[PDB]
């Protein structure tokens, strides 16, 4: 909206400006579930656990996590998704590597 | 003034056998012309098959026993559960006794 | 990236970057191999001669810590000077306090406690080292109630017991061979020649006694640093072994 | 980039914190000093930006010791501490070593020395002010000195500092003589200062004091003729009025 | 502008004045209250407004006027945190002066040691300046009624009357016109009570708003003593105004 | 608002605020609802403790603590930040018992606490506290209840609230004050304390809660602090359930 | 945002600290351990890692005292420090008060330690979660330590990498194992069942198990090898 | 860059801070020591002037540290003040301890060490002062050194530090001789100063002077800061006035 033209907002030429924030914790829990429905769905998945972990994530970013969870699961050949797969789907959509052993791992 | 020590009598005795070894002592504790107590263990097991008796002046002796007791636990924690030898113990106690030297313990110890 | 300059100080993964970077100092260094056997632990090292004016056997990469605890080293010898001194003191005070030969496991922990000081101030042990150390050790010895052990001290303050462990540049390659070459039934002459077989492959120059320096922990001999005459004899026997094959 | 430590020098040399401190000084009030051969007159003007505020409450002319007074130009808060620290060092270093107040030359060095420390540390800022210190001692005569937030001191016959400095300075250059009375020096002083402001110039708001010859009046004790009264004397408004009327 | 050094009170501007020290003079309008103090002819009165926006607060703990020591008041404008710390320091200083030097600490000596303390907070970088204007009131052992306003820079200057707050300028002009027309520097009323009444009259005029006995807190210095008045003693004064 | 001024907790903004100190208040918002109800003969504290995983042991984790033995404290915000603040409150109270040989006045307590928050907003290597602490009790001058904000600001209260459900919590709290001019009797202010937190738990509907109520009463605890337990707590639960439907 | 993550003494707008959240992430990145307990016994069961198969493992169970002991998950450096300090507290209790230090008090001192470095400049949130067990007068307790310093009493919890499968399992049997009492063996059994589901692409070995038990009439003991091969 | 601390180094192994601190000394007035084998003369130029500046009753860049060694000052005066006081204490401390006055070589070494320390250690400025040392001690006779702000020293038979360093040094070595004379040395400082300075008057009010001689009396050593009216008198003789 910084790029947006100032004279369009100026005065009561256009009224009511509505800002959509980042999803809340509440909103994140709902967004993963709905997408999951389309693939295989298991109730060992605790969706609250996932919503806490993600920080600064959009709904776009979460659709990719749902799809990714499906990519890792197919790769292994497990025809039924786990919660484990899902947790490994946060760190391959993000550019980080959590797959690298350390000095305590 | 103050007297930082006094005395508390008693007799302790160590006899070393050749596969059993005995550390004995009286349970009478006295001060001056009172018998304070009939019964009172002064020979204390410390674990790892080590008995310790520290007899003289009660203040000095009970405190030293207690301080050694703490060490045996510290030894298992930092040395991953290594038993203490009697001779190794004998050396630990030298460093406990000399560790105050300008207000020293004033009990004759036998382990 | 942008989370790495400090030592306090994280890190979206959760790791201390400064600590992980010191791992990479160890690969800069010259290859050192150790192999525990049930007859003793052999600590061989590589030395590298920048000029054939650097006097090989006046550079020390194996050092004596006590009469029963030894170390080999790799990485910065600036950091190894403080690192080693600490441990030499640990063994000498342990003999003073308890008369008993320091246990290898506890001797490692003393090194690694000192490794832990990173910060410039903490609760508990009061931090007074301004950075992690830049040196690993292989720690070898023999205690009486657990026999021969070979440990690797890390500059990150963690200790892994090993049957065999390599550090230095040639760490990856040695480690690959030793996966195919350790046994329960190996012997100390066998160990000695095992270290050299692995060593020639991971040295950039060639195998000479000038550029090698093996040593043993045997209960009988105690800690014995060898000579080059000794080391040369072993080299000549490696070459014989590989000839037949 | 060389501006904002005290630790960073420019490529051309010098430190910025000292340079920026000098800027600060020049924003402060117009104060001036003229050395005479039988005195020193030190003078400043005052304000409060509200008439409700009383003008004796402020003191911009303060005796540092009984024989040595001082003024400033620059930030108000910084003066008040630095004068406390100066009186306190005056006793430590010299009123226990002579058992009385130090000579003028000495004490210039000691105050200049607190400045030097407020530059030396980093994360401690210089002081915001430049002092004139004038005093009298028994071996170098009457004297005048400038003590800069730099931690450098400069001896002066006449100088001015503060907002009206550049104009006051050229008026002083012309009008000064090598031999003046205490009385004539006061008249050159009130007049110089009247360059800086007109129509709000009165003796009430102008603080003007001297280090002249001993006064037995402010000695406070009598019968001991082997010690001298305060060389410093603060003049009142009504007395400044006699001199301003007489112009 | 900006760059360094609105981040530091130990690093000067090219202006020569510290920008963060100036922000403490913009942090003094934070609680939106105004103070008035005037001098009588053996008393000092100081009155600052009370805001109790919700019935949850108890108007007896909502105050800005403090008892600093037996003879010394203070009213604070600006935030509660720096108000407590300043008040504490002052309480400690007042108390200390006595064992060292004997008698009750004059308004002037307290104000000056707190001003010098504010200047030190700006000297060092490891301490920030305070965020309050302190207006101290006492009747002095030998100088009688005295008001000294000490600002959070470390500047201190006395007064015949002073006002502080965001609506200050209006009270200040109100006072200029008053003290100028009388041709004196004091209020010539000879009891503490008719000086409290006059002060009430003048704050009502300047701001332009009727206030209540739950919106005033009034502290009164007489010689040798200081007290803060409760709401029901404050009403007596109000009903005196409301029909003369 | 703008860039900078946040970062460091002693930098003053061009707005006359200190942003870092505000940002703390925002952290306290996220915490679990707490209220204090002052009385004419007691104080009541009640708190909303969420149970977020059902493997938790019931009635065993609390954000209620006692201080000395006469003053109740309960905090919102970040839990372990809140434990440290009550902890320094115990040292101060305890110091007070040796020097002056009397229980702390509740206003005396408030002064000491208010200074500690002010000091951790006063440097550049300390951290501003991210907690409110409702606390008080009953002492020599009758009942007093105070609330300390993470800005280092405090006041007395006839009703205090902090937490998530704090807007709902203030609406009911005001009502209490108007229907009850005496300020509500302490016994019935326990039953009332339960109901107000039940209404606040509808802004947090997703998670279960456990109701812990404690008090301090001149009349019904002999001026001592103690928790509300057994049948008494049961009544408070039953009353609250009733009036919400 | 993500720029306030530079240090621990600085807050974010919504109010967090990114460093504490990061220390938290680290627990997951390390080791896995699953804790559970009963009215009569407390048991920790944990997976030990090794760098490679010439490595012979690194123990995760630290005997604190003969009535207290802990497991670790995350940074091994961090852990060595907190355990040493805790051991100091038990000996202190013994020395001066003659008392087996209560599990409830103990976690709170641990919490106090944690917060020192969170406030201060220098230091760092401790990079490890710990599950502390003990059996005192008030029976078994099991505590969950966090990098924030919050200490949480549970019947059963699990932390570390992919530990949620143990938590789903424990949840299912919760009340089942609470009833199990006077039988140490069966609590070891349940515990092996919980950490199995968590694992995936690895299964148990003799040297991966370290089972740590304290109960009613037994001290703290760390079992290894041929004392965990009845529950392999 | 690698300005930002003083405890850093640069990709070339320079340190910008040591260079910058060095250039500070060419901002402040000329200072000249010329050693001759019949005395050392110290001469210095002022860097401040005006008809109401007092400079006709005072020295401020000739300090006797002790009673046989003195320095000329070039660089910042604030920086200069502290190190002059430290230097005088250590020179004189030796006096107390050993009951004979400090040798020239040791005192310059000491003060250079203090200089160096501000670069080596802490988060402090280096000290931007170049002191020309002129002493006598009976081990090497007459000794001329100057110390760099880097904090090292080298002996000299003539040196010039302070403003216009390069120009002055060229001027001095054209007309200098090894045999020399103390009286020819005074005339040489006055010769060099006319050219180097940007003031064409070059009168007494701008000039400081001290000559240190052992030819002054016999068996005895005399440090004489000249007074302002002698400085005038010698300007006629060299003909500049």
């Amino acid at each position: 909206v910084d790029v947006l033209d100032p004279a369009l907002l100026r005065s009561g030429r256009l009224d009511r400006k509505i800002e959509f924030p980042l999803p809340s914790e509440d909103s994140r829990a709902q967004i993963l579930q709905i997408h999951s429905r389309k693939m295989t769905t298991d109730d060992d998945i605790n969706w609250q656990e996932l919503a806490r972990s993600t920080d600064e994530f959009n709904g776009a970013q979460l659709k990719a996590v749902t799809v990714e969870a499906g990519m890792i699961a197919l790769r292994n050949g497990q025809s039924s998704v786990k919660h484990e797969d899902f947790v490994e789907g946060i760190s391959e959509v993000q550019a980080r590597k959590s797959k690298s052993v350390s000095f305590y791992a | 003034q103050f007297n930082p020590y006094g005395d508390n009598g008693g007799t302790i005795l160590g006899i070393a056998g050749e596969d059993f070894a005995v550390l004995a002592g009286d349970t009478r504790n006295i001060t001056d012309y009172s018998i304070n107590s009939r019964y009172e263990p002064k020979v204390f097991d410390c674990g790892d098959n080590i008995v310790m008796s520290a007899n003289g002046f009660a203040a000095d002796g009970d405190a030293l026993v207690k301080r050694f007791k703490n060490s045996v636990k510290w030894y298992h924690f930092d040395h991953n559960d290594k038993k203490l030898s009697i001779n190794s113990a004998a050396r630990n106690i030298q460093h406990l006794l000399y560790g105050k030297r300008f207000f020293p313990y004033y009990v004759h110890t036998i382990i | 990236s942008e989370y790495d300059r400090g030592v306090s100080t994280f890190s979206p993964e959760g790791r201390l970057f400064q600590v992980e970077y010191s791992l990479e100092a160890i690969k800069l260094g010259s290859t050192a191999i150790g192999i525990a056997t049930k007859e003793g632990v052999v600590l061989g090292v590589e030395k590298r001669a920048t000029s054939p004016l650097l006097e090989s056997d006046s550079i020390e990469k194996i050092v004596e810590i006590d009469r029963h605890i030894g170390c080999a080293m790799s990485g910065l010898t600036a950091d190894a000077r403080s690192m080693i001194e600490h441990a030499r003191t640990a063994a000498v005070t342990h003999n003073l306090y308890y008369d008993e030969d320091i246990n290898v496991e506890s001797l490692t922990q003393s090194v690694c406690d000192l490794a832990l000081r990173f910060g410039e101030g903490a609760s508990g042990e009061e931090r007074l080292m301004s950075r992690p150390f830049g040196v690993a050790l292989l720690i070898a010895g023999h205690d009486a109630d657990d026999g021969y052990q070979l440990f690797h001290a890390e500059p990150s303050g963690t200790f892994y017991r090993y049957n065999a462990k390599a550090i230095g540049s040639g760490s990856e390659g040695a480690q690959a061979e030793l996966l195919n070459e350790w046994h329960s039934s190996l012997t100390l002459k066998e160990a000695e020649l095992l270290v050299l077989k692995i060593l020639k492959q991971v040295m950039e120059e060639k195998l000479d006694e000038n550029n090698a320096q093996l040593s043993c922990i045997t209960k009988q001999d105690g800690f014995k640093i060898y000579d080059n005459e000794k080391t040369a004899e072993l080299i000549k026997e490696l070459k014989e072994k590989e000839a037949a094959e | 980039r060389y501006s904002f430590s005290l630790t960073t020098f420019s490529p051309s040399g010098k430190l910025g914190q000292i340079d920026y401190a000098l800027t600060a000084v020049k924003q402060g009030v117009t104060s001036l000093g003229i050395k005479a051969t039988n005195g020193v007159v030190i003078a400043t003007e005052k304000k409060s930006s509200s008439p409700l505020a009383m003008s004796e409450t402020l003191s911009k002319v303060s005796l540092l010791t009984p024989d040595i007074g001082a003024v400033y130009s620059g930030m108000g808060p910084d003066y008040r501490v630095l004068v406390d620290k100066s009186r306190k060092v005056a006793h430590t270093s010299y009123k226990r070593i002579y058992g009385e107040y130090p000579p003028t030359k000495l004490l210039v060095s000691e105050v200049a020395k607190i400045m030097q420390e407020a530059t030396q540390s980093g994360g401690v800022r210089p002081f915001g002010v430049s002092l004139l210190i004038a005093g009298h001692d028994e071996f170098n005569g009457f004297s005048l000195y400038q003590v800069d937030p730099s931690g450098s001191y400069f001896p002066w016959k006449a100088t001015a500092i503060g907002k009206g400095s550049v104009a006051a300075k050229t008026f002083l250059e012309k009008r000064w003589n090598d031999e003046l009375e205490l009385e004539d020096a006061i008249h050159i002083a009130l007049l110089t200062l009247k360059e800086s402001v007109e129509g709000e110039f009165n003796g009430d708001t102008i603080e003007l004091a001297i280090i002249g010859d001993e006064n037995p009046d402010l000695l406070g004790y009598t019968g001991i003729p082997t010690d001298k009264g305060p060389r410093f004397r603060k003049l009142t408004s009504q007395e400044i009025n006699d001199r301003l009327e007489a112009l | 502008s900006a760059a360094g050094y609105d981040r530091h009170i130990t690093i000067f501007s090219p202006e020569g004045r510290l920008y963060q020290v100036e922000y403490a003079f913009k942090a003094t309008n934070q609680t939106n209250i105004n103070s008035l103090a005037v001098r009588g002819k053996d008393c000092t009165v100081v009155i600052s407004q009370k805001k109790v926006p919700d019935k949850l607060l108890d108007p007896t703990t909502v105050s800005y006027i403090f008892c600093i020591s037996r003879t010394i008041g203070m009213v604070v404008n600006g935030p509660i945190p720096d108000a407590r710390n300043a008040a504490l320091r002052a309480k400690a200083e007042a108390a200390e002066f006595r064992y060292k030097y004997g008698y009750d600490m004059p308004c002037d000596v307290l104000a000056k040691r707190m001003a010098n303390l504010s200047q030190i907070y700006t000297q060092r970088a490891y301490m920030r300046p305070l965020g309050v204007i302190l207006t101290f009131v006492s009747v002095d052992e030998e100088l009688g009624p005295s008001i000294y306003k000490t600002d959070p820079a470390g500047y201190y200057v006395g007064y015949k009357a002073t006002a502080t707050g965001p609506k200050q300028q209006e009270i200040t002009t109100n006072l200029e016109n008053h003290f100028k027309k009388s041709k004196i520097d004091h209020i010539n009323e000879e009891s503490w009570e008719k000086v409290v009444e006059f002060a009430i009259t003048h704050m009502i005029d300047a701001l332009g708003t009727e206030f209540s006995k739950n919106d005033l807190e009034v502290g009164v210095a007489t010689k040798d003593k200081f007290f803060t008045l409760s709401a029901e003693n404050i009403e007596e004064r109000l009903v005196a105004i409301a029909e003369q | 608002i703008g860039t900078g001024y946040d970062l460091s907790n002693s930098v003053f903004s061009p707005d006359g605020r200190n942003f870092q100190v505000e940002y703390a208040v925002k952290a306290v918002e996220n915490g679990t609802t707490s209220i204090g109800i002052k009385c004419n003969d007691g104080v009541v504290f009640a708190v909303e403790k969420l149970i977020t995983s059902k493997l938790l042991v019931p009635q065993k984790n609390v954000k209620i603590q006692v201080v000395d033995r006469h003053i109740g404290c309960v905090y919102s915000g970040l839990i372990p930040d809140g434990r440290h603040l009550v902890n320094r409150g115990r040292e101060e109270a305890a110091s007070f018992k040796k020097l002056y040989k009397t229980p702390i006045p509740i206003p005396a307590f408030a002064d000491r606490l208010g200074q500690y928050v002010q000091a951790h907003t006063l440097y550049n290597s300390v951290r501003p506290f991210g907690v409110s602490t409702i606390f008080g009790g009953v002492d020599k001058n009758g009942a007093h209840l105070y609330m300390l904000e993470p800005s280092g600001s405090y006041w007395g209260y006839k009703g205090a609230a902090t937490g998530k459900g704090r807007q709902s919590a203030k609406a009911e709290l005001e009502k209490l004050v108007d229907h009850h001019p005496e300020g509500l009797s302490a016994r019935e202010a326990v039953k009332q304390a339960a109901k107000i937190i039940y209404l606040a738990h509808e802004d947090n509907k997703e998670k279960d809660f456990e109701l812990e109520i404690s008090w301090c009463s001149l009349s019904e605890t002999n001026g001592l602090h103690k928790f509300v337990k057994g049948d008494l707590l049961q009544e408070a639960i039953d009353f609250a359930q009733k009036e919400i439907n | 945002r993500n720029n306030y993550d530079g240090d621990t003494v600085t807050f974010s707008p919504t109010g967090r600290l990114f460093q504490v959240e990061y220390a938290l992430e680290a627990i997951k990145q390390g080791s896995v351990t699953v804790g559970l307990r009963s009215n009569t016994h407390a048991v920790l069961v944990a997976l030990k890692r090794n760098a490679d198969e010439l490595s012979s493992y690194q123990k995760k169970i630290i005997k604190c005292d003969e009535h207290m002991g802990l497991s670790l998950a995350g940074l091994a450096p961090d852990a060595r420090v907190l355990s040493n300090y805790l051991r100091q507290q038990c000996n202190y209790s013994s020395l001066v008060f003659n008392r087996k230090l209560a599990v409830e008090r103990a976690g709170h001192l641990l919490c106090d330690k944690a917060q020192k470095n969170t406030q201060s400049y220098g230091g760092r949130p401790y990079g490890v979660g710990l599950l502390i067990i003990g059996y005192d007068k008030s029976g078994a307790h099991l505590l969950e330590f966090q990098p924030s310093g919050n200490v949480t009493e549970l019947y059963g919890t699990a932390i570390g990498a992919r530990s949620q499968g143990a938590k789903t399992y424990l949840e299912r049997t919760l009340d089942t194992f609470i009833k199990i009492d006077g039988n140490p063996d069966e609590l070891i059994k349940a515990g092996v069942e919980a950490i199995s589901q968590s694992l995936r692409d690895e299964s148990l070995t003799v040297d991966n198990l370290s089972i740590a038990i304290v109960g009613k009439d037994t001290p703290f003991t760390i079992y290894d090898g041929e004392a965990v091969a009845k529950y392999i | 860059r690698y300005d930002s601390r003083t405890t850093i180094f640069s990709p070339e192994g320079r340190l910008y801070q040591v260079e910058y601190a060095l250039e500070s000394i060419s901002h402040a007035g000329t200072a000249i020591g010329i050693m001759a084998s019949d005395g050392i003369v110290l001469a210095a130029e002022r860097k401040v002037t005006s008809t109401l500046l007092e400079q006709d009753t005072s020295t401020e860049k000739l300090y006797k540290l002790n009673d046989k060694i003195a320095v000329a000052v070039a660089g910042l005066t604030a920086d200069a003040e502290i190190l002059i006081n430290t230097a005088r204490i250590h020179a004189q401390n030796y006096l107390k301890t050993y009951n004979e006055d400090i040798p020239v070589e040791i005192l310059v070494r000491r003060l250079s060490d203090i200089k160096q320390g501000y670069t080596q250690h802490g988060g402090l400025r280096p000290f931007g002062v170049s002191f020309i040392y002129a002493g006598y001690d009976d081990r090497y006779g007459y000794q001329l050194y100057t110390s760099n702000p880097s904090g090292n020293y080298t002996g000299w038979k003539a040196i010039s530090v302070g403003a216009n360093t390069s120009a002055a040094q060229t001027l001095l070595q054209m007309d200098y001789k090894d045999d020399m004379k103390v009286d020819d040395a005074i005339e040489l400082a006055l010769k060099t100063l006319s050219k180097t300075t940007d003031s064409s008057a070059l009168t007494y009010d701008r000039l400081e002077f001290a000559t240190i001689r052992k030819g002054a009396n016999d068996g005895e050593v005399y440090q004489k800061i000249f007074k302002p009216q002698e400085i005038k008198d010698i300007l006629v003789k060299t003909g500049i006035t």
